[PDB]
C-alpha cells in the first residue's frame, strides 16, 4: 500500500523527488543498498526519481519508456521487497553475517583443536603404516637415495630424533625387523610382528609429499578393489536382481574365494542361473580381487578396514582444521583491513588471507604454547602481501622489484624532508647503495597506466582513446608506392634474358614464397653456385645501367 | 554476402569453438621487455603475433615462413591484424549466471523457471538450497530450503533428496527442464484456467516457452561455464609517451575474473571449508557480472579513480558506445573545413574552394593525373611535385576539379539542404566562398561560420551529387514547395530602391522606346531610376498549348521597373515588376516564374536577380545615419498624458478606490497604450514625406528614408525594431514573465540612463539564455521523428485504394485561414470531381492536381475534394507514389524509391526550429506542444464520447460518477459509462445520440477519436492541431508530412475476432502483417480476423521495430539484445538504419535497385 | 637505445640540412617554411625485412638500409616564420652538444 501509493503517485506525476521516495519507502530499512535497489527498480518502472521537480516542458519532452512487461516485473519486485527486511546484495555483508554466525575460540580451545588435528593425522599415520608395501616402497625410496638418485635429507626430513647417521642405523634396524617380520607370517605373532615393524617405523618421519604419494597409492589400491566390487555387484544386483542379503552372507565375511560367486550359481534360484552370462566379467573381477589380495599383504577386507581407519583419521583432522579456520576468520579480516586501499578489493584481501590462514593452521604446533594468532598472523600477512604484489598492478612487477620500489619511496620521503627540496637520483643512489642506473630504471618503471576512457575533455566528450594513433598501418600512399614498385620491377625484369630473369626472381623473393639460396638455385641450373653467383651479378650489372633503370632510380627515396 | 544476421544464445562448446586458446594467467606484458605473456590476456599463442609475419621471440622472421607455428614460443607467424580478430575463452571453475538473463526485468531465467527473482537470487548468492528433482519424498521441485532446514530435512532422509544451492542449482534446474512438456501442460491449463490473471500469465508464459523451443536455444546456456575473451586489439594496452601506458577498463575487469577464478580453482584443490569456497564463488559471480554489465549489481566497481569501469554492455550502449557515435557518426577522409565568405559573383552551382584545400582533398586524383600524363614518372615523383607545388600541379588541379562536385555541409543539418553539391571554383586565400542565395538553406551568415567540404570519390557518388544534390536542383523547401532561393537583404533592397517611383525625378513622363532605352538613359544619367515614364513593353504569354504569343503595349512604369524587365524571362507577365517589389514580391516573382517556366529559367532568373539587386543596391548608396531616426514631435505630449493617467490612477488607489494589483493592471495598460500611440505617431511621421512636383505644389509620397526603406522593403527590420530606435522602448519583462511597470520612455536615438539600461537587461539575458539552450537540443524533434518514420519508403507506383481524406478549407470561425487550393495542391484525387452542376467530371481521378487543375477547381468553386492520403494507402511495407503526392522538393511526382519518411521527419523538425522553444498559452504553442501532440498523450480532462449508437439513458445516481447506458434502436446495450457529474453533460437523457459523439466537453483524447470514428478522423484531428501550432507562429509545413508520421503512428492492430486465422485474440500485431494475413486466409476457403485499429505515440511506435540491429540503436541495447537472443531472432536487413550500420547501401535512394535485384536472386 | 639530435639524418638530401648547424639544431635567425627541419633527430629501430623488389632495388643500387628512423622535428604546415630563439635542456646524465 505505502510503496504502492508511491509508485502510483509517481506514475501519475511522471517523476519523483528524492523527498517523496524517502517519505514513502518503508521505515524498517536501515541500509542504503535496499534503498538504492528500490530507487533503481522504481526508475525502471519507469518514473525517474529526481532530486528537484521537473519543469513543465521537461514532462512533455521527456520520452517515456518502456512499458509494460518491465512494469509488471518491477512492481512485483517492489511489492515483495517491503516484506523481507534482511535482504542484502553485497558479498561482504553476506560474508560478515555468515562468519559472525560462528563463535570465537579460546586458548585452551585452540590447544584442543591442535591436539585433535594431531590425533587425526596420527590415526592416518597408523592406518598407512599398517600397509606393508608402504614401508617396502619407503625402503626402496631410501635405497635409491643411497644410490644417490636422491639426497639422504631430500627423500625424508630425518626421523623423530639430529644426524643422518643414527637415521641410517634406524634404517638398518627397520630392515632387520622387516626381514624378521615379513618372511615370518608363519600369523600367531606375525600380527605382532608387523605391529612391531610399524611401531619401530613410527619413530621415523618422511617428507610430506612422499607421504601423500603413499596415501594416494593406498587410495588407488582400495579404489580398484571396490571397483571390482562395483562391476561385480552391479552386474548381479541390476544384471541379476541380486538380493543384497545373499551378498552379505556370501560376499561379506570371505570376499576373496570363488564360493560367494563361482559357487553362487547353484543357489537354486532364477537369478543364480542368470549369473552365468555375468559369470565371465564377475569371474575376472574376482581374478583382480585375488590378485590384489596378494597385492595387499593380507585379504581384501582387512585392507578395506585399514584404508577405512585412515579415512576416519583424515576426516577427523579435516573437520578439526575446518573448525580452527572457522574460528579465526575474524583474525583474518582484522589483518586484511590494514591493506584495503592498496589496489585490491576487500574480499580479495580476505580470500588471500584465508588461504594463508589455512596454510598456517596446517603448520600450527601447540607443543610450544604460543597463541595461534601470534603464529598465523605471519602467514596471513605474507599471503596478503604477496597477493597485492602479484595481482594488483595491471603490468606485473616481480615481488623483489616492488620491495625495491617501496624502499625507494621510503628513502625519498625521508631525504626530501631532511635534505630540503627533493632527492635527485644521484642523491638517492648515493644514500642508497644502488648503482644509480638501477635507480633510474626503477624510477622509469611506469605506474598503473590509465583508463583509455578518460575524458579529454568537454570539447566533444571524446575519451582519450580517440587520439592514440595506429602506427602499424601502411598508409594508402605507402601501399600505392609498394605496388607501383612491384609492377615496375616486373616490367624491368621483362627486359632481361630468361636465365637472368629466373635467377633474379628466384634469388630474390619475387612472385614466390622465397628467398631461394644459391645451391638450391643452381640445382635448377646445374651450377655449383659459382656460375649462379656470376649470373646474378651480370643481371644486376645490366639493370644497373641508366636508360634501363631510371624509373627504378625514381623509386629510390633520399 | 550475408543478406541476414542471426543471433542466439552461445553454447559453452560454441564459445570454445570460437576460442583460439584458454587464458589462464592474469598478466598482460612483461614490465621490462613489454612482451606479451604466455597465457596473459595479451598472449601471442592465443591471440596471434605482435609484428607482421614474425613470431614472438624472433626465430621465424620471414614472410616465407607464413602460417607455420614457431617451436620456442608457439606463436604462429601471421599478420598481427589477426590479433584483432581472435577470441579466447576462460574455463570458469564454477557456473556463473549470465547477468542479462537474470537481472533484466522479466528475468528470462526467472520467468522461464516460473520462479520469483528474489528466490533465484537467494539460491544463487548461496542463501538457500533448492530442491532439484527430489524424487517422491514429498519434496517440492523448485521449493527453497534453508540451511538449517536442509540439514533437518536431510535428517531422516539419507536417501538422495537432490537439493543444491548456487549457480549449479539453477543450472541443474534449467538443464532438467522439459520445454515442450511444459508447453503441453500449460496448453492443458489454458484449456481450463478461464480466469484473467491465471490464464493470462498462462499464455504469457507459454509464449516464451514455445519461443525457447523454436529458437534452438537450450535453457541452461544462460548459465555461463566458459567465458569468451575479447581480442587484445579491441582492448589494447598501448604505450603513451615516456614509458607511459594507457589501457582499457576491460582489461581490469578481465584480470579480476581471472584472478578470482584461479583462486577458486586453488580453494577447491586445497579442500577449503564451505564458508571460504562459497565466498569465493560469490566473488567470482560478482566479478563476471561486473565484466559483462558493470552496475546492475551495485555498485559499479571503480578503477584507479572514483568512476566506474567501462564494460561490454557499456562498450556497446551509451553515446560513448558503438551504436551511437561509432556506427553512424564517423570521422571521414577526403574532407576538410574552413571559414565561409560571400563570393557574390558565383553561380548557384559553384563554390569557391581554396587552392590549398583543393590540393589536399584531391591528392590521389592529382597523383594519378601526373603519372598518367607523364609529368611524374612514379607516384613518388608526383608526390614530390605536388609537395613542392610546382607549376603543372596547378594545371592538373584545374583539370581534375573541372566537373567534380564537393559537398558543402554546415554543422546543424536540420534538413537535407544542409548538404549540397557545388562545383568547385578555385580561389586564392583560405576561406570557402558560398553563394548568397544558399545561406537560407544552410542557415549560414558570414560572421564567422564554417563549412565542411567532402569530396565524392566514386562515379556513382559524383552522379549522385550532380544529378541529385546539386544546388540548382534543390531550390524548393521540401517541407513546402515554395522556392528556397529567396533573395535576402542587399538584393531586395536593391530591387526595392530601383522599383520604386517618386513624384518628380529627372525625365518625368518621357516615352521611352523600351527597356534598352530606359537603361541607356539612366546610365548616361539623363533620367533617374524612379521617374514615371511611358515605356513600350513586349511581354510573351504562353496562353495556348505552350505557344508563347508575343504582345507589345505602352505601360506606365518607372525607369527602374523597365531596366529590370530586361532580366525577366519570357513567360512572365509585366505586372510582376510594375510595383515596388519588396520581399514577398520577389519571392512570388520567382515562384510564378517556376510555375510557368520550370527550373532552368528559374535558376537563371535567380542569378540575374541577385546580380541586379547587388548592383543597384550599391548604386543606391543606401547608408544609415543618425538623422534617419525621426523621433516624432508628439512623443513627449503623449508621454505627459500617459504619466498624468498613471498619476491619477495612483491617487485613486491611495484613496482606496482600487486595490493594488488592480492598479498595477491599470498602469501596465496605460503604458502599453501610450507606447502604441508613440509607435503609431513615429511610423506615420517616418512613412511619408513631402516633395515638389510638376506643377509646383507639394505632394506626399512614400518616404525615401533609409531606415524606413529597409524596414518597408522587407530587406531587414520591421516597425517594432523601428519603434525601439526612434519611438519609445516600452515596458520590459522579467525572466518570470512579469512586466516591470516602469517603462523605458527612451529610445536608442536618445539614450537609456543607467536604470533603464539595467531594466532592459532582464529580458535581454532571459532571451539569450533561452536561445543558448535551444541551440543545445536544436534537433531533438527531428531525431524523435526519424526514429519512427525512418524505414518508410515509397516502394510502389499505385496501390489502387479508393480511400481518401476529404480536403476542404479551414474556416477558423470567420474567413478561411487556409484555402482548399493550398491544402490540395500536389495530391492525387481519389474520386471524380463533379462540377457544381453535379454531372460534369471536373478532374477525373488519379490526376496530379497541379496549378492548372487547382485553378480549375477553385474556378468552379468545388470546395471539398477527396484526395488520397499516405495514411490510407493499401501498400504493404511502404507507400505508393499515388497515395503520397508530389515531391514538393521537385515539382514532379514522387519517384518509386524516395525515402519519404526521413523527408517527413526533417520537414517537420527543421521548420519546428522556427517555433518557440517553450510552450506559451494564449491554444498553446511552441515546440513542446508539437512534441506532446505527436506523443499522443492522454489529456487529463477527456471530453467523453458516445461509444455505441442508440437511445440515451442514465442509470444509478452518484456511485462516484453518474452512470449512463446507451441502448441501440434494435441492438443490445452492454456498454455503460461512469460519467463523472464533474463532467457536466451536454445532452439530456431523451435525445437519442449517434455513436461517436460528445457526452462531456473538453480535450478529445485521439485514441477515443480513432476508436469511435474512422482513421481519417484521427488523422484530420492530428494534422489540424499540429498545423494549428505551426500557423500560430506563421510557419508553413505541408500535411503530407504529418500524415506520413501518423501512418507510422497508427501501425499496430489489436485483434478482436481471430477468425479462421492464426492470431491470438487480445494481441497486438503489426497491422501491415495482419492485413496480408486476413487477405490470404480469405483468399483460400477461410474468413479473415477482424481487429481494432490502435494508436501509439512516436516514442512508443518506434520502439516496435521488426529488426533488432536497428532497434538496438535508439533503444536500450541490453533489453533488445537479451530479448533477441532468447527469441533466436534473425534480422533480414530490409531497413535503412540496419544497412547503414552493417555498411551496405540503404534500400531508400539509389540502393532501391540494388535491393530489388538482390531480392530477385534471393527469391530465385 | 637512445635517440640522437644529430644532423647526420637519413635520406634527406643535404638541402634540408642546410639550415641545421653541426649539433643538428636550426640557427637563431633562419626563416623556415612548412616542412623544414628545425631539429634533426634520428631514432633507433630494427631491420623489418624489406620485401622483395625492395631487397632487389637496394641490391641494384647498393643503397643499404639505414636502421635508424628519421623521426625529426620539422615545422608544421602552413607556418613561415623566423626562428627567434632556441632553448636546450639536457638531463644531467647526457653530457651536452656543441649548441648546448
Ligand atoms: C589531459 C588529461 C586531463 C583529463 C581531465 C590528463 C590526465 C592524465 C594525463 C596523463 C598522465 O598523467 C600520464 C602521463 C604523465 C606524463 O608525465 C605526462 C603525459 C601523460 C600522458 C599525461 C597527459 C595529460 O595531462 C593527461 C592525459
Ligand atoms: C589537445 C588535447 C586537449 C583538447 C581539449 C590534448 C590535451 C593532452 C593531450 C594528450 C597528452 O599529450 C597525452 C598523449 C600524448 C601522446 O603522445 C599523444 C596522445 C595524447 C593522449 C595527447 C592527445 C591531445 O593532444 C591531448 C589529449
Ligand atoms: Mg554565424
Ligand atoms: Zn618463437
Ligand atoms: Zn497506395
Amino acid at each position: 500500500s505505502q510503496l504502492k501509493l508511491l509508485v502510483t503517485r509517481g506514475k501519475e506525476q511522471g517523476y519523483l523527488t528524492y523527498a517523496e521516495v524517502n517519505d514513502h519507502l518503508p521505515e524498517d530499512i536501515v541500509d542504503s543498498d535496499q534503498i538504492e535497489d528500490i530507487i533503481q527498480m522504481i526508475n525502471d518502472m519507469g518514473i525517474q526519481v529526481m532530486e528537484e521537480a521537473p519543469d513543465a516542458d521537461d514532462l512533455m519532452l521527456a520520452e517515456n519508456t518502456a512499458d509494460e512487461d518491465a512494469a509488471e516485473a518491477a512492481a512485483q519486485v517492489l511489492s515483495s521487497v517491503e516484506s523481507e527486511i534482511g535482504r542484502t546484495t553485497d558479498p561482504v555483508r553476506m560474508y560478515m553475517r555468515e562468519m559472525g554466525t560462528v563463535e570465537l575460540l579460546t586458548r585452551e580451545g585452540e590447544i584442543d583443536i591442535a591436539k585433535r588435528i594431531e590425533d587425526g593425522i596420527n590415526q592416518v599415520q597408523c592406518s598407512v603404516a599398517e600397509y606393508p608395501e608402504a614401508i617396502t616402497y619407503l625402503l626402496e625410496q631410501y635405497d635409491r637415495v643411497e644410490a644417490e638418485e636422491a639426497r639422504l635429507s631430500d627423500l625424508i626430513t630425518g626421523f623423530v630424533d639430529i644426524d643422518p647417521e643414527l637415521a641410517r642405523e634406524k634404517f638398518a634396524e627397520l630392515r632387520a625387523q622387516y626381514v624378521v617380520t615379513r618372511d615370518t607370517i608363519k600369523h600367531a605373532t606375525a600380527q605382532e610382528e608387523i605391529l612391531k615393524l610399524s611401531e619401530v617405523f613410527k619413530q621415523f618421519r618422511l617428507v610430506p609429499k612422499q607421504f601423500d604419494y603413499l596415501v594416494n597409492s593406498m587410495r588407488v589400491m582400495m579404489d580398484r578393489v571396490r571397483t571390482q566390487e562395483r562391476l561385480i555387484m552391479k552386474l548381479c544386483v541390476e544384471q541379476c536382481k541380486m538380493p543384497k542379503k545373499n551378498f552379505i552372507t556370501l560376499f561379506t565375511g570371505n570376499e576373496t574365494s570363488d564360493t560367494w560367486f563361482n559357487a553362487a550359481i547353484a543357489m537354486n534360484k532364477p537369478w543364480s542361473e542368470k549369473l552365468h552370462d555375468v559369470s565371465e566379467e564377475v569371474h575376472r573381477a574376482l581374478q583382480k580381487l585375488q590378485q590384489i589380495e596378494e597385492e595387499t599383504g593380507l585379504t581384501i577386507e582387512q585392507v578395506k578396514d585399514i584404508n577405512r581407519r585412515m579415512s576416519i583419521g583424515e576426516a577427523k583432522a579435516r573437520r578439526a582444521k575446518k573448525e580452527m579456520v572457522e574460528a579465526n576468520l575474524r583474525l583474518v579480516i582484522s589483518i586484511a583491513k590494514k591493506y584495503t586501499n592498496r589496489g585490491l578489493q576487500f574480499l580479495d584481501l580476505i580470500q588471500e588471507g584465508n588461504i594463508g590462514l589455512m596454510k598456517a593452521v596446517d603448520k600450527f604446533e601447540y607443543r610450544r604454547g604460543y597463541k595461534f594468532s601470534t603464529y598465523a598472523t605471519w602467514w596471513i600477512r605474507q599471503a596478503i602481501t604477496r597477493s597485492i604484489a602479484d595481482q594488483a598492478r595491471t603490468i606485473r612487477i616481480p615481488v623483489h622489484m616492488i620491495e625495491t620500489i617501496n624502499k625507494l619511496n621510503r628513502i625519498s620521503r625521508q631525504m626530501l624532508q631532511e635534505m630540503g627540496r627533493e632527492p635527485t637520483p644521484e642523491e638517492l643512489a648515493e644514500r642508497m647503495l644502488m648503482p644509480e642506473d638501477k635507480i633510474r630504471k626503477v624510477l622509469k618503471i611506469a605506474k598503473e597506466p590509465i583508463s583509455m576512457e578518460t575524458p579529454i575533455g568537454d570539447d566533444e566528450d571524446s575519451h582519450l582513446g580517440d587520439f592514440i594513433e595506429d602506427t602499424t598501418l601502411e598508409l594508402p600512399l605507402d601501399s600505392a608506392t609498394t605496388e607501383s614498385l612491384r609492377a615496375a620491377t616486373h616490367d624491368v625484369l621483362a627486359g632481361l634474358t630468361a636465365r637472368e630473369a629466373k635467377v633474379l626472381r628466384m634469388r630474390f623473393g619475387i612472385d614466390m614464397n622465397t628467398d631461394y639460396t644459391l645451391e638450391e638455385v643452381g640445382k635448377q641450373f646445374d651450377v655449383t653456385r659459382e656460375r649462379i653467383r656470376q649470373i646474378e651479378a651480370k643481371a644486376l650489372r645490366k639493370l644497373r645501367h641508366p636508360s634501363r633503370s631510371e624509373v627504378l632510380r625514381s623509386f629510390l627515396d633520399d | 554476402e550475408f543478406d541476414a544476421i542471426k543471433i542466439a544464445l552461445a553454447s559453452p562448446d560454441m564459445i570454445r569453438s570460437w576460442s583460439f586458446g584458454e587464458v589462464k594467467k592474469p598478466e598482460t606484458i612483461n614490465y621490462r621487455t613489454f612482451k606479451p605473456e604466455r597465457d596473459g590476456l595479451f598472449c601471442a599463442r592465443i591471440f596471434g603475433p605482435v609484428k607482421d609475419y614474425e613470431c614472438l621471440c624472433g626465430k621465424y622472421k620471414r614472410l616465407k615462413h607464413r602460417g607455420v607455428i614457431c617451436e620456442k614460443c608457439g606463436v604462429e607467424v601471421t599478420q598481427t591484424k589477426v590479433r584483432r580478430e581472435r577470441m579466447g575463452h576462460i574455463e570458469l571453475a564454477s557456473p556463473t549466471a549470465h547477468i542479462w538473463f537474470l537481472k533484466s526485468l522479466p528475468s528470462r531465467i526467472g520467468l522461464l523457471l516460473d520462479m520469483p527473482l528474489r528466490d533465484i537470487e537467494r539460491v544463487l548468492y548461496f542463501e538457500s538450497y533448492v530442491v532439484i528433482e527430489g524424487g517422491m519424498t514429498n519434496l517440492e521441485r523448485q521449493q527453497i530450503l534453508t540451511e538449517e532446514q536442509y540439514l533437518d530435512a536431510l535428517e531422516e532422509f539419507g536417501d538422495e533428496f537432490d537439493a543444491k544451492m548456487g549457480a549449479e542449482a539453477i543450472q541443474a534446474l534449467l538443464k532438467s527442464m522439459d520445454l515442450e512438456q511444459e508447453c503441453e501442460q500449460l496448453r492443458e491449463e489454458l484449456n481450463e484456467t478461464n480466469s484473467e490473471t491465471k490464464r493470462k500469465k498462462l499464455t504469457k508464459r507459454i509464449k516464451l516457452l514455445e519461443a525457447f523451443v523454436q529458437s534452438g536455444n537450450k535453457p541452461e546456456w544462460m548459465i555461463l561455464t566458459v567465458l569468451p575473451v575479447l581480442p587484445p586489439d579491441l582492448r589494447p594496452l598501448v604505450p603513451l609517451d615516456g614509458g607511459r601506458f594507457a589501457t582499457s577498463d576491460l582489461n581490469d575487469l578481465y584480470r579480476r575474473v581471472i584472478n578470482r577464478n584461479n583462486r577458486l580453482k586453488r580453494l577447491l584443490d586445497l579442500a577449503a571449508p564451505d564458508i571460504i569456497v562459497r565466498n569465493e564463488k560469490r566473488m567470482l559471480q560478482e566479478a563476471v557480472d561486473a565484466l559483462l554489465d558493470n552496475g546492475r549489481r551495485g555498485r559499479a566497481i571503480t578503477g584507479s579513480n572514483k568512476r566506474p569501469l567501462k564494460s561490454l554492455a557499456d562498450m556497446i550502449k551509451g553515446k560513448q558506445g558503438r551504436f551511437r557515435q561509432n556506427l553512424l557518426g564517423k570521422r571521414v577522409d577526403y574532407s576538410g573545413r574552413s571559414v565561409i565568405t560571400v563570393g557574390p559573383y558565383l553561380r548557384l552551382h559553384q563554390c569557391g574552394l581554396p587552392k590549398k584545400m583543393a590540393l589536399e582533398l584531391f591528392k590521389p586524383f592529382i597523383y594519378g593525373k601526373l603519372e598518367l600524363r607523364g609529368l611524374a614518372t612514379t607516384i613518388k615523383a608526383a608526390k614530390k611535385m605536388v609537395e613542392r607545388e610546382e607549376a603543372v600541379v596547378w594545371d592538373i588541379l584545374d583539370e581534375v576539379i573541372r566537373e567534380h562536385p564537393v559537398l558543402l555541409n554546415r554543422a546543424p543539418t536540420l534538413h537535407r539542404l544542409g548538404i549540397q553539391a557545388f562545383e568547385p571554383v578555385l580561389i586564392e586565400g583560405k576561406a570557402i566562398q558560398l553563394h548568397p542565395l544558399v545561406c537560407a538553406a544552410y542557415n549560414a551568415d558570414f560572421d564567422g561560420d564554417q563549412m565542411a567540404v567532402h569530396v565524392p570519390l566514386t562515379l556513382e557518388a559524383q552522379l549522385e551529387a550532380r544529378a541529385l544534390m546539386m544546388s540548382t536542383n534543390n531550390i524548393l523547401s521540401p517541407a513546402n514547395g515554395e522556392p528556397i532561393i529567396v533573395p535576402s537583404q542587399d538584393v531586395v533592397l536593391g530591387l526595392y530602391y530601383m522599383t520604386r517611383d517618386c513624384v518628380n525625378a529627372k525625365g518625368e513622363g518621357m516615352v521611352l522606346t523600351g527597356p534598352k532605352e530606359a537603361e541607356r538613359l539612366y546610365r548616361s544619367g539623363l533620367a533617374s531610376l524612379h521617374a514615371r515614364v511611358k515605356v513600350r513593353i513586349t511581354e510573351y504569354e504562353k496562353d495556348a498549348n505552350g505557344e508563347l504569343v508575343a504582345k507589345t503595349s505602352l505601360k506606365d512604369t518607372t525607369v527602374g521597373r523597365a531596366i529590370l524587365w530586361m532580366i525577366v524571362p519570357k513567360g512572365l507577365p509585366y505586372s510582376i515588376v510594375n510595383q515596388a517589389l519588396g520581399k514577398k514580391a520577389i519571392s512570388k516573382m520567382l515562384n510564378t516564374c517556376y510555375r510557368i517556366l520550370g527550373l532552368k529559367p528559374t535558376v537563371i532568373f535567380a542569378d540575374q536577380i541577385m546580380y541586379t539587386g547587388f548592383a543597384y543596391a550599391a548604386r543606391s548608396g543606401a547608408s544609415v545615419g543618425i538623422d534617419d531616426m525621426v523621433i516624432p514631435e508628439k512623443k513627449h505630449e503623449i508621454i505627459s498624458e500617459a504619466e498624468a493617467e498613471v498619476a491619477e490612477i495612483q491617487e485613486q488607489f491611495q484613496s482606496g478606490l482600487v486595490t493594488a494589483g488592480e492598479r498595477y493592471n491599470k498602469v501596465i495598460d496605460i503604458w502599453a497604450a501610450a507606447n502604441d500611440r508613440v509607435s503609431k505617431a513615429m511610423m506615420d511621421n517616418l512613412q511619408t514625406e513631402t516633395v515638389i512636383n510638376r506643377d509646383g505644389q507639394e505632394e506626399k509620397q512614400v518616404s525615401f528614408n533609409s531606415i524606413y526603406m529597409m524596414a518597408d522593403s522587407g530587406a531587414r527590420g520591421s516597425a517594432a525594431q523601428i519603434r525601439q530606435l526612434a519611438g519609445m522602448r516600452g515596458l520590459m519583462a522579467k525572466p518570470d514573465g512579469s512586466i516591470i511597470e516602469t517603462p523605458i520612455t527612451a529610445n536608442f536615438r536618445e539614450g537609456l540612463n543607467v536604470l533603464q539600461y539595467f531594466i532592459s537587461t532582464h529580458g535581454a539575458r532571459k532571451g539569450l539564455a533561452d536561445t543558448a539552450l535551444k541551440t543545445a537540443n536544436s534537433g531533438y524533434l527531428t531525431r524523435r521523428l526519424v526514429d519512427v518514420a525512418q524505414d518508410l519508403v515509397v516502394t510502389e507506383d499505385d496501390c489502387g485504394t479508393h480511400e481518401g481524406i476529404m480536403m476542404t478549407p479551414v474556416i477558423e470561425g470567420g474567413d478561411v485561414k487556409e484555402p482548399l487550393r493550398d491544402r490540395v495542391l500536389g495530391r492525387v484525387t481519389a474520386e471524380d470531381v463533379l462540377k457544381p452542376g453535379t454531372a460534369d467530371i471536373l478532374v477525373p481521378r488519379n490526376t496530379l492536381l497541379h496549378e492548372q487543375w487547382c485553378d480549375l477547381l477553385e474556378e468552379n468553386s468545388v470546395d471539398a475534394v477527396k484526395v488520397r492520403s499516405v495514411v490510407s494507402c493499401d501498400t504493404d511495407f511502404g507507400v505508393c507514389a499515388h497515395c503520397y503526392g508530389r515531391d514538393l522538393a521537385r515539382g514532379h511526382i514522387i519517384n518509386k524509391g524516395e525515402a519519404i519518411g526521413v523527408i517527413a521527419a526533417q520537414s517537420i523538425g527543421e521548420p519546428g526550429t522556427q517555433l518557440t522553444m517553450r510552450t506559451f498559452h494564449i491554444i498553446t504553442g511552441g515546440l513542446p506542444r508539437v512534441a506532446d501532440l505527436f506523443e499522443a498523450r492522454r489529456p487529463k480532462e477527456p471530453a467523453i464520447l458516445a461509444e455505441i449508437s442508440g437511445i440515451v439513458s442514465f442509470g444509478k445516481e452518484t456511485k462516484g460518477k453518474r452512470r449512463l447506458v446507451i441502448t441501440p434502436v434494435d441492438g443490445s446495450d452492454p456498454y455503460e459509462e461512469m460519467i463523472p457529474k464533474w463532467r457536466q453533460l451536454n445532452v439530456f437523457e431523451g435525445e437519442r445520440v449517434e455513436r461517436g459523439d460528445v457526452i462531456s466537453d473538453g480535450p478529445e483524447a485521439p485514441h477515443d477519436i480513432l476508436r469511435l470514428r474512422g482513421v481519417h478522423a484521427v488523422t484530420r484531428y492530428i494534422v489540424n492541431e499540429v498545423q494549428d501550432v505551426y500557423r500560430l507562429q506563421g510557419v508553413k509545413i505541408n500535411d503530407k508530412h504529418i500524415e506520413v508520421i501518423v501512418r507510422q503512428m497508427l501501425r499496430k492492430a489489436t485483434i478482436v475476432n481471430a477468425g479462421s486465422s492464426d492470431f491470438l485474440e487480445g494481441e497486438q500485431v503489426e497491422y501491415s502483417r495482419v492485413k496480408i494475413a486476413n487477405r490470404e486466409l480469405e483468399a483460400n476457403g477461410k474468413v479473415g480476423a477482424t481487429y481494432s485499429r490502435d494508436l501509439l505515440g512516436i516514442t512508443k511506435a518506434s520502439l516496435a521495430t521488426e529488426s533488432f540491429i536497428s532497434a538496438a540503436s535508439f533503444q536500450e541495447t541490453t533489453r533488445v539484445l537479451t530479448e533477441a537472443a532468447v527469441a533466436g531472432k534473425r534480422d533480414e536487413l530490409r531497413g535503412l538504419k540496419e544497412n547503414v550500420i552493417v555498411g551496405r547501401l540503404i534500400p531508400a535512394g539509389t540502393g532501391y535497385a540494388y535491393h530489388q535485384d538482390r531480392m530477385r536472386r534471393r527469391a530465385a | 637505445g637512445p635517440e640522437e639530435i644529430t644532423a647526420d639524418i637519413p635520406n634527406v638530401g643535404e638541402a634540408a640540412l642546410s639550415k641545421l648547424d653541426e649539433s643538428g639544431i636550426v640557427y637563431i635567425g633562419a626563416e623556415v617554411t612548412g616542412g623544414d627541419i628545425l631539429v634533426g633527430k634520428v631514432t633507433p629501430k630494427g631491420e623489418t625485412q624489406l620485401t622483395p623488389e625492395e631487397k632487389l632495388l637496394r641490391a641494384i643500387f647498393g643503397e643499404k638500409a639505414s636502421d635508424v628512423k628519421d623521426s625529426s622535428l620539422r615545422v608544421p604546415n602552413g607556418v613561415s616564420g623566423t626562428v627567434i630563439d632556441v632553448q636546450v635542456f639536457t638531463r644531467d646524465g647526457v653530457e651536452k652538444d656543441k649548441r648546448a
